[PDB]
């Protein structure tokens, strides 16, 4: 598992890859990390792939309730700090969750809060997350600037979560991509590892360590 | 594993199945399970696989040297104080389960050795995860005096009894019959009940479905020479 | 010891090898040297438990120098290798193993090629173009992956190896003090002093 | 959680052409003490159903208990309680196999392995298995304990599929039945020499047979076995 | 802390007509961390091929040790050994170390240069021999290998059709495997001519 | 196990059961657990099988010796060689054995030896799981100088109970007779000893 | 100790189809190396065209079957006879399964029907209550086995269009239903010889527009 | 504890020793291990003494309540109060009472309850940790409608030898005869007991 | 949460904390302010348990809050610290406590005095000249007992603690990634940006 998302000049970039194990068993290469709460608002998930399932569904209710309520779409603040008080409540019990809640709102502007299981919540510019994240710190870190082109940090965001797969064990399949503005958050695209490892290894000229 | 062992009018017999497991995995379909230690003794292994097979080889060995130094043929009782020392020595570390049986100068004899170093006396006996599917079967219809063409016909049935109820048994049945003043026969693959059926599919692929990156040429012999 | 690590370029073999010696509570030391010259031309630094780290280290030291001026002539980077992966694979099975990881780094003069083996405690050896030991791969790897060329300078090559140090200085949590670096070519080995 | 103490052995069963044979021995063990000599452990349900049980004897009373007072319950403001209306073995199942379940899911389990044999309404072979777990199955053979590892592999010899069970007699399946009991007394450290043995028949009904004995036991042999291995005397 | 399972790894041996293959993937790892992918798990010994999964330090000693004992084999008989021979040293070599062993699952591939019989065989970590007719599997992804050769095989395949069905069983067994994959390789082995191919798979 | 040796006018008669358990199943149901050490030296075994079969073969291997050069042992002698092995190796054994022997001297006599290595003689010893159940039986109706007739019926009352009680006890009651006429062996069925 | 849970064995196998689904699943029910029953039904037909099989420890998998079940029969109360949709079937499923995240079913529960498109659907839930949708599905204890086949012959993997060098990926298709069955079949034939809990019958439940109809076919019972 | 009950032509007689232990230590050597919870219904108790004196308190008050709206409960009655306490409480208790009882219309009835909770009417029973001494001794002489004198020697007897093998047994052996002349007390002490 | 340090002066409360938040392998974040302003002079600085130590805080920063608003009056620090103590106190006989340690700088303005309360997770209150929680204190108390006087400006206060920090920064083997300093004085609450 590895999950990313940070902050720039156009919005918010989020990558994750699509790997679910039971062990050193690959149980699936087509797995959904990212939930889509409403359309300003997207969660990543690693740990358990229930816990994070289950209770950011649970959150994109709460959200929607909200908006009902208070006639107005939910903070991002707010909406992360429902799910880390949720899993706050459960603390001991065994929950094993990593998340990013990304999102734009007008009073806030683009904002990324992670939470985990043991009731962390944190906002930032830059989140890695998962078995696979300091592969993907490490090729985020050293490429980030604040004034990316929408195309360049889509491309980062993609290649620090290529990085990951190749590394860790525990992370690959595919990589699925957003974008989040102004105006909401926008897909671009699932991208699977096998394909994209020998066109990134040829067009960069990076991967110099494997067999080509 | 289901092995066992039975005398009958003038021999013994033994018999096992073939199915080798690792865990819940299946690691071999056709294995022999009755191990060579004389020309006229055999044994039947269950436990550590490893253990049964190297238990016997090496008494197997040293019956060998000690009946060319002898000039007589090997007893039965012989390979069975050899085996229990061994394995008593070692103190059950060496997890092999044996049924002993053979024809000498003596007569025909059957014994059972466990990896603790105990051994029993019997008319009929089984070793395995099987032991209990078979020895039923040997209960219900052992007698005395019974026939070569009865006996193979139990010590079998008590070997399926084995390879149908038991998860541990499986395969064909293996048999070795020891009869006096005769040829020990050996029998492998005595009943074939579990052969395979035909696929519906064959998943042969066309050539060139593979992705290739690199090709060459493996130098196996000695000195290319000028 | 914490971080040590190696990449191999075009002409040279550079080492990194973190300054700090932490004992629980306290930084002991920020100036340490995590490496032994054993042969003018092999280079080998090394991580592991306290004690067993520099024992070992000395007595490899001292096995190759005594090849050295027995044969009047220095072993090849993958003899070296080989002795000390045995070394390890012996240790493993001892009453007391030797804890200890190394990297070894060595130009090949009778090949004209620097050549980078990273061996563990256990003695699994592998020859790379880059390599680390303990939790310095987690983070640096990924950046070698990005930006390593087989044809790199040596200068590149130390370019290449800040931007491994700021990556671990970012995201680690240990303060290791920075790094000594050291680069194997065929004029022998010589220290950077300025990193 | 708990540990059982007294204790009962295996229950074996078939099924035949037309109903199902039961049986169990008469044995309370405590641990290796060979205790109560007198413990009937098939205990019948109406004219239709025999619930045989294995494990804790204790626990077996209690069982005991709640099937009389299901049969209490079932007359209660109901005319055909000996006709339409009678307690069925699928319905005595059913409640049996609902608390196994929720005993085990409060972590107290009943410490037994149960096997419910009878007839249904329509002529119908019942016969299925439930333990401490609230695991269930079905079978031609069916046995607890021992009998699973000794009994079923020569039950399975006379029934070994469902297209095997209109081929079996009574007299050919209760001959399996009591060599079956005889294997299990000569091979199970915790079995007695007496027990008891139902059958229930769709035409002749229930058959309950008490104080049984394994008789014709081989043991002759045993005079020529001599030492464990190089002993001549 | 299972020594079987911290590098990973796999070998798949098969038999074909007049022919054997032997395959194995690349990775080296220290549990999830990917290290090497040019771990090669193929050694051979004149004509006779040994594939060996398990613990990397116990796969390189023993690769040491078979090509020292085979060296003297030769020297002193005056022959190559012969992949039954061959099977029969693995067994012993193993067995010696009863009760502190290799953890390894060895596999033997190679054709008899006399009788020109097709031959594999299989090791537990102690030694136990199982020859097998049609194919021997090994590693941390042997459940998935047993699942692809029992499927996909057929006996009597030519030596380019036999590539077609190893090839596959060991790409589509070690995807579904984290410890392994990272490359692959696979040796087609006739009579008197070998033909080594290094396989494109995904790199995750 | 359930295994009694009992002295008396003539000599001594060793008893014992034939049932071998490995857990609630019985791998052994025609054990002999009589077995010979020297002529009119024999002794029943209870604990581990392995360890009461290697140390009995080690006892036969010394009298055998001791035979060789210094004529007949003593059951005495007998006794002390098991003590011997026993106590020291009490860390390793799991072994419980009565030794009962005739010499034409000493007449009829038993040891025992339990698990400690000790040492007893005594008139009747009993043993193995079986023995908790009759130790009330066999003191109440043990009696100095019976006859072979009636040492027999102590004997097979006895282990009778042993075997009806105790799960770990079992089969056919085997017997042998050590007197100045000989060895004899006795066997006695299930349908004879459960109706007593 | 008293252990709660238990393994009674057996394989289970999803594949969506065009327009039809199979959820097969072997009939052999085992505790330790004992053969309990040797056709003992794993699948089940829950009405509203829905198969379902949770596989594992059978008391686990009956339980969450029969609530399942009485899951669907209330839905037709609470909502004038509509009928439950495989997606929220599965939905409700993850509910069922979450509510005991703190004693867990110990089951790999496999669903498989027609979306509201009528297009072929399976769905796989781990013991917890996570789920996917999903073309191929294999659980249970062979499922180490049998899904690298899947991958390799339902969903093309590692095939490539020969004479391309390896840059045309083989493309994927639908499969017939006889096409499915023969892989279904092969699946748990290959099993059975190398796993020694699988075996006895094979028995497939094939859900179309039309319903669901049964097929069953015996396996090596050593 | 040595304890048993046994019935006999007029009535049932409980039997039992007087000693109780911490450890090796005789923390009471006249203990009176039979107890009264009716007028002839009484018990002999086993296992942990805080557990049965509660037990055995709980149903004297569960028997003096059904008394005064019922009238006389049976020994059967008794027996299922015992039953309900200790099955019901079993994680939490170490109880094996037996229970012995006279009616008029039952004659004399003995119930014996062990660990588990289970319920066993018998003929006679025995109970505590000197009682597996006595099993082969007491199947063999026991018999039915015996008479009072030979029952109070079948239970001396029994109880001597129970009391001789076990460490944890000792003292003076109580008696409590119920029949319907009335209930009476016995006592017998070392110096007769030992010398049997 | 690693490094919190206080400091009374003349007529100041200086809290330093860490800015670094850990979690296991990786530095998440650099610039964490491990503060909650309880009311205009109060400030609590905190360090424990990961969600244990924001909670906590929070909670109490909410309850001195509605103090306020009631009575239209601002706690005592010595008030707010009794009221944190007993909070504590109650938790650590609880099913599961909150780990968290606290220091409580205020500026008494009834008193014209600043105070600095430190109290550990099990309740255990003092009111020290200057204090530390976890393993600061074993550094930097040596150096407050010598350079510390009652009379210190503000600044001197601060350069005082800079030499605190070095130390921490020299010896300590965790980067704590520097710190942010707060002044708590009769004016209020303020930050130093430069530190
Ligand atoms: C990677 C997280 S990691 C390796 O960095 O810890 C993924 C992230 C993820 C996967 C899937 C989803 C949504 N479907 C969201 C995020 N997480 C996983 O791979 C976890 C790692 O533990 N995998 C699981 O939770 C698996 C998923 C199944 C599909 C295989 N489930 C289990 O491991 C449970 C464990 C369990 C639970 C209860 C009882 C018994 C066993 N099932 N199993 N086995
Ligand atoms: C049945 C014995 S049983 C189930 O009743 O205990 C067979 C008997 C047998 C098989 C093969 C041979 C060959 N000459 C002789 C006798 N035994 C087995 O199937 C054993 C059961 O443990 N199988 C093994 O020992 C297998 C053999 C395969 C590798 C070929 N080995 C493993 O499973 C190893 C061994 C091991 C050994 C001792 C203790 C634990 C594990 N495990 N691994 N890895
Ligand atoms: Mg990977
Ligand atoms: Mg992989
Ligand atoms: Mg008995
Ligand atoms: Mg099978």
């Amino acid at each position: 598992t590895t999950t990313l998302a940070f902050r720039f000049q156009g919005g918010i970039i989020v990558a994750v890859d699509s790997r679910a194990t039971a062990g050193n068993w690959v149980a699936s290469q087509t797995v959904k990390k990212v939930i889509e709460i409403n359309p300003f608002l997207l969660g990543t998930m690693a740990g358990g792939a229930a816990d994070c399932q289950f209770w950011e569904t649970w959150l994109g209710s709460q959200c929607r309730l909200h908006e009902l309520r208070e006639k107005e779409r939910i903070s991002v603040a707010a909406a992360s700090k429902i799910l880390s008080n949720l899993v706050y409540q459960y603390k001991g019990a065994g929950l094993s969750m990593g998340t990013m809640i990304c999102g734009y709102t007008r009073k806030e502007g683009p904002t990324i809060y992670y939470v985990d299981s043991d009731g962390t919540r944190l906002k930032g510019d830059i989140f890695c997350v998962g078995s696979g994240q300091t592969f993907a710190y490490g090729v985020l870190d050293s490429n980030y600037k604040w004034d990316l082109s929408v195309e360049d940090a889509l491309y980062l965001g993609k290649r620090s979560i290529l990085a990951a797969a190749h590394r860790d064990a525990y992370s690959g399949g595919s990589v699925n991509l957003y974008h989040v503005t102004e105006d909401g958050w926008i897909y671009h695209g699932n991208h699977d590892v096998g394909e994209l490892f020998w066109k990134v290894k040829e067009e960069e000229g990076s991967f110099n360590n494997v067999i080509g | 594993t289901t092995i066992a062992g039975l005398v009958f009018q003038d021999g013994v017999i033994l018999g096992a199945d073939t199915r080798a497991t690792n865990d819940s995995v299946v690691a071999d379909k056709s294995c022999e399970k009755i191990h060579f230690i004389a020309p006229k003794i055999y044994c039947c292994g269950a436990g550590v696989a490893a253990d049964a097979e190297a238990v016997t080889q090496l008494i197997g060995s040293n019956i060998e040297l000690h009946s060319l130094y002898t000039s007589r043929e090997p007893r039965v009782v012989s390979a069975l104080q050899m085996l229990k020392q061994h394995l008593f020595k070692y103190q059950g570390h060496i997890g092999a389960y044996l049924i002993v049986a053979g024809v000498d100068p003596t007569g025909s004899h059957l014994f059972s050795i466990h990896a603790h170093g105990s051994t029993d006396v019997g008319y009929y006996l089984s070793l395995g995860s099987g032991s209990l599917a078979a020895m039923a079967v040997l209960e219900s219809h052992w007698k005395q005096d019974l026939t070569k063409e009865e006996a193979i016909k139990l010590a079998s049935d008590a070997i399926q009894a084995g390879i149908w109820n038991d998860l541990g048994s499986g395969s064909n049945v293996d048999v070795c019959v020891m009869e006096i003043g005769k040829d020990a026969e050996y029998l492998r693959n005595y009943l074939t009940p579990n052969v395979r059926e035909e696929k519906q599919k064959s998943y042969k692929f066309p050539r060139g479905t593979t992705a290739v990156l690199k090709e060459s040429i493996v130098n196996i012999c000695d000195i290319q020479e000028e | 010891m914490d971080i040590i690590l190696g990449i191999r370029v075009q002409d040279s073999v550079i080492l990194a090898s973190s300054k700090a010696v932490t004992r629980g509570i306290s930084v002991l030391k920020d100036s340490d040297d995590k490496t032994r010259q054993l042969s003018p031309h092999t280079l080998m630094s090394f991580a592991g438990e306290a004690g067993d780290t520099v024992q070992f280290a000395e007595y490899i030291q001292a096995n190759i120098q005594l090849y050295s001026i027995r044969e009047d002539y220095e072993l090849s980077p993958q003899a070296v290798s080989s002795f000390v992966r045995q070394e390890l694979a012996k240790s493993i099975r001892s009453r007391r193993p030797y804890q200890v990881n190394v990297l070894i780094g060595g130009y090949d003069k009778k090949k004209n090629k620097p050549e980078l083996y990273q061996i563990d405690y256990l003695g699994t050896k592998v020859e790379l173009p880059y390599g680390a030991h303990g939790y310095s791969g987690f983070y640096t790897f990924s950046l070698l992956d990005h930006h390593y060329r087989p044809d790199m300078t040596t200068e590149e090559g130390l370019d290449l190896l800040k931007l491994c140090v700021q990556e671990l200085e970012k995201r680690m949590p240990m303060d290791f003090k920075g790094v000594i670096v050291k680069i194997v070519d065929k004029d022998g080995i010589r220290q950077v002093d300025d990193f | 959680t708990q540990q059982p103490i007294v204790t009962g052995t295996s229950v074996i069963s078939m099924k035949y052409d037309n109903g199902v044979i039961i049986a169990a021995d008469n044995l309370g063990s405590y641990g290796s003490l060979l205790r109560f000599n007198g413990v009937e452990r098939l205990i019948p349900v109406g004219d239709n159903t025999v619930v045989g049980i294995s494990g804790d004897i204790s626990d077996m009373q209690h069982i005991e208990r709640l099937l009389k007072d299901l049969v209490t319950e079932n007359a209660y403001d109901n005319p055909l309680a000996d006709a339409e209306e009678a307690l069925e073995p699928s319905y005595i199942f059913e409640y049996l196999a609902t608390v196994m379940y929720q005993r085990r899911s409060k972590m107290n389990p009943l410490w037994n392995a149960i096997i419910v044999a009878g007839v249904q309404s329509n002529g119908d072979q019942f016969l299925r298995y439930v333990n401490l777990l609230g695991v269930t199955y079905s079978s031609p053979t069916l046995a607890t304990g021992f009998g699973a590892h000794m009994a079923n592999p020569l039950l399975r010899k006379v029934v070994d599929r469902e297209s095997d069970i209109p081929k079996t007699t009574v007299q050919v399946a209760e001959e399996a039945i009591v060599n079956a009991m005889r294997v299990l007394y000569y091979r199970d450290a915790r079995s007695s020499r007496n027990f008891s043995l139902a059958i229930i028949d769709k035409n002749t009904g229930l058959t309950f047979k008490k104080n049984l004995q394994v008789e014709n036991m081989k043991w002759d042999f045993a005079k020529d076995i001599k030492g464990y291995g190089t002993q001549k005397i | 802390s299972d020594p079987s399972s911290i590098n990973g790894g796999i070998v798949v041996a098969m038999t074909g007509k007049d022919c054997v293959a032997i395959a194995c993937d690349l990775r080296l790892g220290s549990q999830s961390l990917g290290v090497s992918n040019k771990f090669e798990k193929i050694f051979h010994y004149g004509h006779v091929f040994l594939g060996i999964t398990g613990l990397a330090t116990d796969v390189t000693t023993l690769n040491e040790m078979f090509r020292y004992k085979t060296n003297l084999y030769k020297l002193k008989e005056e022959r190559a050994i012969e992949p039954e021979t061959f099977t029969q040293l693995v067994s012993s070599s193993l067995y010696e170390r009863r009760f502190g062993p290799y953890f390894v699952g060895p596999v033997v591939a190679g054709i008899n240069s006399k009788s020109g019989k097709p031959f594999i065989a299989g090791f537990d970590l102690i030694g136990c021999i199982d020859e097998a007719k049609d194919f021997i599997v090994s590693g941390t992804a042997s459940d998935q290998l047993f699942g692809m050769c029992e499927s996909l095989y057929e006996p009597n395949l030519e030596p380019e059709d036999l590539f077609e069905t190893i090839s596959q069983a060991l790409l589509n067994a070690a995807d579904r495997d984290a410890l392994s994959g990272w490359g692959a390789v696979v040796y087609i082995i006739k009579k008197d001519e070998v033909v080594k191919r290094y396989l494109k798979m995904r790199q995750d | 196990t359930s295994i009694m040796a009992v002295t008396f006018k003539d000599g001594v008669i060793l008893g014992a059961d034939s049932r071998t358990t490995t857990g609630a199943y019985i791998a052994n149901r025609v054990t002999d657990k009589l077995t010979r050490v020297h002529d009119k030296i024999w002794c029943c075994r209870s604990g581990s099988a392995a360890d009461t079969q290697a140390i009995a073969d080690i006892v036969q291997y010394h009298l055998e010796l001791y035979t060789s050069q210094y004529g007949t042992p003593s059951t005495e002698t007998a006794a002390s060689v098991f003590k011997e092995l026993c106590y020291e190796n009490k860390d390793n054994l799991t072994a419980g054995i009565i030794v009962a022997g005739y010499d034409d001297k000493n007449k009829g006599e038993v040891y025992t030896i339990p698990l400690g290595g000790s040492v007893h003689k005594l008139p009747y010893a009993i043993a193995g799981s079986g023995s908790t159940f009759i130790y009330g039986y066999c003191d109440k109706n043990f009696r100095e100088n019976m006859s072979k007739e009636e040492t027999v019926d102590f004997i097979k009352h006895s282990l009778s109970q042993a075997i009806k009680w105790d799960g770990s006890s079992g089969g056919v009651i085997r017997m042998v007779v050590l007197t100045a006429a000989g060895v004899e062996r006795l066997i006695f069925y299930p349908d004879e000893y459960e109706q007593l | 100790q008293f252990n709660p849970y238990g393994d009674n064995g057996g394989t289970i196998l999803g594949i969506a189809g065009e327009d039809f689904a199979v959820l097969a699943g072997d009939t052999r029910n085992i505790t330790d190396y004992s053969i309990n029953s040797r056709y003992e039904p794993k699948v089940f037909d829950c009405g509203d065209n829905i198969v379902m099989s949770a596989n594992g420890f059978a008391a686990d998998g009956d339980a969450l079957v029969k609530r399942f079940k009485n899951s669907v029969k209330w839905y037709h109360f609470d909502h004038n006879d509509k009928k439950l949709s495989i997606n929220s079937a599965a939905r409700n499923i993850q509910h069922l399964l979450y509510g005991k995240r703190f004693f867990p079913y110990y089951v790999h529960t496999i669903i498989a029907g027609l979306d509201e498109d009528g297009k072929g659907a399976v769905y796989s839930f781990d013991p917890v209550g996570s789920y996917e949708r999903e073309q191929c599905r294999a659980g249970g204890a062979a499922a180490s086995l049998i899904m690298p086949f899947l991958d390799n012959q339902v969903n093309f993997k590692n095939q490539y269009e020969p004479g391309t060098n390896g840059k045309v990926k083989k493309p994927l298709k639908y499969l017939s239903v006889e096409e499915v069955i023969k892989l279904v079949r092969d699946s748990f034939t290959s099993a059975t010889e190398r796993h020694i809990q699988v075996g006895d019958g094979l028995e497939i439940l094939i859900v179309t527009k039309d319903g669901v109809r049964k097929e069953f076919y015996e396996l090596k019972r050593d």
